[PDB]
């Protein structure tokens, strides 16, 4: 569930994150037996948010985000700590990200998609892009996104997942098609078959922009389209933003 | 260091110790 009440945790979420343990967890009770008012826990170090030399070519610069992602971990609890409204203005959603570089807890893929805008503001010769994935799997469907790329006519990603070709792409794609054909692939080879995809338009590079994102500029039906006509409208949604 | 900021780092603490446990069950 998501944590609505913001930062510290309050005591309703908190308890809730802890029953949700309890229950998923087969120990469940020990688990926060051995947790809760521990006072010999590990002290993580609130990591340092990534800052670029203008000598550091900007696929580098991507490589320390997307580190700096990794290193906020994979939110496994089961409680989101940051409420995203995804229709909100570019701006409050900025003061987001912000906040999540201050208090350094574990995201998964919309939280990182919104910090990969914020940590690549700086970088206005790069196109940043949400693209969002719908899979099927074992009678489910399940949804995903990441903060797609675009540097020097070459497209990648940057994201959080829980597998490793289900979010980062160093910018050498040569086509968008290209990029994602590469997701569908990673999702086969663990068994997910690629329904939908969705591509938004490029972000502002002002965090003080009162625009909203534009999730779902490009919206594709992955089985209805075939492979030559997923190509064409792939390449389509690339030069609408070009 | 305020109280405020006092359980965001106990809180801290725990998420991380947590998210560490319920890590190892997810892959099983
Ligand atoms: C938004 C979720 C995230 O951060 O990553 C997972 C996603 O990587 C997976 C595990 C691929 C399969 C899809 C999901 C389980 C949906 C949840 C996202």
């Amino acid at each position: 569930f998501v944590n609505r009440g913001g930062l510290p945790v309050d005591e309703a979420t908190w308890e809730r994150m802890w029953k949700h343990v309890a229950k998923i967890h087969p120990d469940g009770e020990k688990v926060a037996q051995r947790i809760r008012g521990a006072t010999d826990l590990p002290k993580i170090p609130i990591p340092s948010v990534p800052t670029f030399q203008p000598s550091t070519p900007v696929p580098e610069r991507l490589e320390a985000v997307q580190r700096y992602i990794r290193e906020l971990q994979y939110n496994h609890t089961g409680t989101q700590f940051f409420e995203i409204k995804k229709s909100r203005p570019l701006t409050g959603l900025m003061d987001l990200a912000k906040e999540m570089t201050k208090e350094a807890l574990p995201i998964k893929c919309l939280e990182a998609v919104i910090l990969g805008i914020y940590l690549t503001n700086s970088m206005p010769t790069l196109e940043r892009f949400p693209i969002s994935f719908k899979t099927y799997f074992s009678g489910n469907y399940f949804r995903h996104i990441v903060l797609g790329v675009n540097f020097a006519g070459r497209y990648g990603a940057l994201g959080m997942s829980r597998r490793e070709d289900l979010m980062y792409k160093p910018p050498a794609f040569r086509t968008l098609s290209e990029l994602v054909l590469d997701f569908e692939a990673a999702y086969g080879r663990c068994w997910h078959v690629l329904k939908k995809v969705k591509l938004g338009q490029s972000v502002s590079h002002d965090p003080h922009s009162v625009e909203q994102i534009e999730w779902k500029h490009s919206v594709l039906d992955v089985e209805r389209l075939g492979r030559d006509d997923f190509r064409k409208e792939l390449e389509r949604h690339a030069r609408d933003m070009r | 260091k305020s109280a405020q900021q006092e359980l965001k780092q106990r809180q801290r603490a725990e998420i991380y110790a947590l998210n560490r446990v319920m890590t190892e069950l997810e892959q099983q």
